[PDB]
């Protein structure tokens, strides 16, 4: 499980949609959204939220969702808590019959289920425009 | 249909190198008249009228005029400007400026259309909740409270099988118990509450109108419109029928036709179809209703006539002004509109080549139950 | 007066809650707690082994069976008395 | 004289009617008005999401304190008969 | 077997609570006779025509057996099926209610089903064409300004217009512009009766 979330934080073909390499598809990703199908392809830029020409200023509801997303701490959040779940159920072998460490693991595993999921339902909002 | 190029056209010899509407019924006013006859082509491919300057006709009815041909038996417009210099028999065939735009698609409910009101972000995010509370409702009930974690019923293949009760709203076995397990079992119930209601909100919304509306079929949108460009053919009647408009939105039609960059006249009928099939809508077509009857009864099917008729002109046979045979020749179309002969001969050139052959008028009514080919898939 | 015309506004992220106005909801509400605390007082009400625990419904279990009646769900309880069923 | 002898046959009206109407039209001022439906979006119902992943974190929360205070180790008739007491004044 | 059998009836179930109000009140529209082929396939119903017409003299120079029947069938019928003028056709097919039909032109048939009473129903296509025209005797001098007036009219659209106006100023009934809108009304028990039986 905490392999295919560190791959797919450091992965960039999240979205197949078409926009602007160079500031016509996207090899569009969580961090960068890259290029492809292009006159010139392989180059990787970093994605914005824009507040330039915005249309969302002084709202509640978005400038939540402005700061969840493009700073993903969900998806972050969602290796952490399967990182700290790991190191709980590594120190099962040594350091055992404690006999609750693996509960304190179990629970990091569903909480960071419980991260990951919602990090594709902010994902899923923000991009739809 | 009127005049077509026979298969056997090196074959055959004279006029039975040609067949056509007027063909059929050249032969036909010739046996009731009693005259030998040779047909002919027109030189031009067009229309004849008047020249800037000079009058003189250029297209049919120039070879009409000037004493080369004799009997002009084909799709001429009866207006004004020709019948006071030639004759016309009485009409033969009733049309009308009318309008041909390509129906894009077809489009016919998938065999998974039941799932569509709600998109597939939301099914995916739907089977992600579903999964996402059933452990959590297994997890709370199976803790560290002799067996009495055993009390909750509340394994995990029963937690799946209540979240799933919960969300079909079928009724539940069992139920939770505890605290942090109502927390969950009443989440979940407010979750399916609105999903559920909101699949049954949106599938009434699609089960009235899901097909398309047209766009331009009131014929005022269809003068307005600057993307539709809208064009008919040169030297044709229906641009002599604009240049006189005495309607304002038939005001505003001549005013687009004059100035449209490039010319939206196009040099035939034939190439003017196949412009509009290549602009998807870009672009509009105008002509006579019988000559947009025949666009559609052939395929590829993509042609459709919208709205009625603009006007009511005819066709007629024409004659010289004073010529002899002309009237024997108008006493032979009143003899053939009443014999049946006129529309039976509308009859059989029209329908027979119906490849299309469809006569979809279509069940208008939004109040139209559903089909079996809509709802199979919750079968399968 | 001139102005740039604004988007047109999406739903915010509490639109199921809009075809109810916000003060039919806080009377749902107090609806809710009203019944329960009734459905509490119906039952378990000195009855005449010991049957002052014979109905299921505390306080706890008349607020999951109203929960319960609300959202469309079937619970495990039921009412069991002529003044209780009402 | 000629200004009202217009206006009296509708002229100037019509011909307002005409320039005023005949020109760049947007989308949203004559046909704007009719409707369509579509598919409910996720950012349509996403507060729904929300709250079940925010009841879903509380239930696991009160789950929790419930072993943490039964682990470590209470009303009394008297001072709830208090409570009802202070409870029924305020 | 269960949870599939749960989703097959949230879908089914769902889609027949659809649009459920409307179909208990359809209003449907019966038309028992169109299309001129079935005129002759329920031919019991008592057909009409004009006496001294054009519509007697198409049909007693009828050639096609679909309207050769037709009229072979009201030369022997019992009683006269001629009648005097065109209201004593009409009339005659109002009172029979659904019995007698009458074949008339397409524009009078026009124009009876928009003046009220408005009980009457135009059906099928025209089984042929014909046409009006302004007749003057052979060799006039007022021939030739006429023939040329006609067209001069028409190419205009002043006869369009002139169209436009009579057949539409006249008595409408309320089903003919203005009587496809619709409305809401709660559920009779007419309506909702067979699942009490
Ligand atoms: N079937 S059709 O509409 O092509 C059609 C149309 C017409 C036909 C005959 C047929 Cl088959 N003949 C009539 C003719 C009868 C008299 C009235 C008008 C001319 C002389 N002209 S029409 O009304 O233009
Ligand atoms: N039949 C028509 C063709 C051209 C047009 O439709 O304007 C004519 O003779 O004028
Ligand atoms: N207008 C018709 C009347 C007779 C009929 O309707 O048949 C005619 O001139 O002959």
């Amino acid at each position: 499980a905490f392999s295919l979330m560190t791959i797919a934080v450091g992965t960039d073909y999240w979205l197949y949609s078409r926009g602007v390499c160079k500031t016509v598809m996207t090899h569009s990703g969580l961090w960068r959204t890259c290029c492809l199908e292009g006159n010139f392809k392989g180059l990787c830029k970093q994605i914005d939220h824009f507040p330039e020409d915005a249309d969302y200023e002084a709202d509640t509801a978005e400038y939540f969702l402005r700061a969840v997303r493009a700073s993903s701490i969900f998806p972050i959040l969602s290796v952490i808590l399967l990182f700290m779940g790991g190191l709980c159920i590594a120190a099962s072998e040594f350091y055992k019959t404690r006999h609750n460490i693996i509960l304190s693991a179990g629970i990091f595993f569903v909480s960071a289920g419980l991260s990951n999921i919602i990090g594709i339902i902010v994902y899923i909002s923000a991009n739809a425009g | 249909p009127y005049v077509m190029m026979k298969k056997n056209h090196e074959m055959l010899e004279g006029n039975e190198r040609y067949e056509g509407y007027c063909v059929d019924l050249a032969a036909e006013i010739a046996k009731h008249c009693g005259f030998k006859y040779k047909l002919t082509i027109v030189g031009d491919g067009k229309y004849g009228a008047r020249d800037a300057d000079t009058k003189i006709w250029n297209g049919m009815v120039g070879e009409l005029v000037y004493g080369k041909a004799d009997i002009a038996i084909a799709p001429l417009t009866i207006t004004l400007v020709r019948e006071e210099v030639i004759d016309f028999s009485k009409p033969f065939m009733s049309l009308g400026i009318s309008i041909m735009i390509k129906k894009p698609q077809k489009s016919k409910p998938g065999v998974f259309s039941f799932l569509d009101p709600l998109a597939y972000e939301i099914w995916m995010c739907i089977v992600f909740a579903y999964i996402g509370v059933s452990v959590v409702l297994f997890l709370v009930s199976r803790f560290s409270p002799q067996s009495s974690e055993s009390t909750n019923e509340f394994g995990i293949f029963n937690s799946l099988w209540f979240s799933l009760g919960a969300f079909m709203q079928q009724g539940c076995d069992i139920s939770p118990r505890s605290l942090s397990g109502r927390i969950v079992g009443g989440v979940w119930w407010f979750f399916t509450l609105i999903i559920i209601s909101s699949y049954t909100a949106n599938l009434a919304a699609f089960l009235t109108v899901e097909r398309m509306v047209s766009p331009i079929e009131s014929a005022e949108d269809l003068s307005k419109q600057t993307e539709i460009a809208y064009g008919t053919l040169d030297s044709g009647s229906t641009k002599e029928f604009f240049r006189r408009s005495k309607i304002a939105v038939f005001d505003k039609m001549w005013t687009y036709m004059r100035s449209a960059e490039p010319s939206v006249f196009v040099r035939t009928t034939a190439e003017g179809v196949a412009r509009v099939r290549k602009s998807k809508g870009k672009y509009a077509y105008l002509l006579e209703s019988t000559m947009n009857e025949y666009i559609e009864q052939r395929k590829p099917c993509d042609t459709m006539k919208v709205g009625g008729n603009l006007d009511s002109k005819g066709y007629g046979i024409a004659t010289p002004k004073g010529s002899s045979l002309g009237t024997p020749v108008n006493l032979a179309v009143l003899k053939l509109s009443e014999q049946g002969v006129l529309d039976k001969l509308k009859n059989k050139w029209w329908y027979d080549k119906g490849e299309c052959g469809a006569k979809d008028s279509g069940s208008k009514e939004k109040t139209s139950a559903l089909s079996l080919s809509n709802v199979a898939g919750v079968f399968y | 007066i001139m102005i740039k015309k604004p988007q047109k506004s999406k739903p915010g992220v509490f639109s199921f809650l809009d075809p109810l106005a916000y003060e039919i909801w806080m009377c749902i509400v107090f609806a809710y707690i009203g019944v329960s605390v009734v459905l509490f007082l119906v039952s378990r009400f000195s009855p005449y082994q010991s049957s002052e625990s014979t109905n299921e419904f505390g306080i706890f279990n008349s607020l999951w069976f109203s929960l319960g009646a609300f959202m469309q769900q079937g619970c495990d309880i039921s009412p069991r008395s002529l003044s209780g069923r009402i | 004289l000629a200004v009202l002898k217009l206006s009296e046959q509708g002229v100037l009206d019509k011909l307002k009617n005409k320039w005023w109407y005949d020109k760049g039209e947007c989308g949203a001022k004559d046909s704007g008005s009719k409707e369509k439906t579509s598919a409910l979006s996720l950012s349509n119902v996403a507060g729904v999401f929300y709250i079940l992943v925010g009841g879903l974190g509380l239930a696991m929360l009160v789950a929790l304190i419930e072993f943490c205070y039964k682990s470590r180790a209470l009303f009394d008739r008297g001072v709830q008969m208090l409570l009802t007491t202070v409870g029924a004044f305020a």
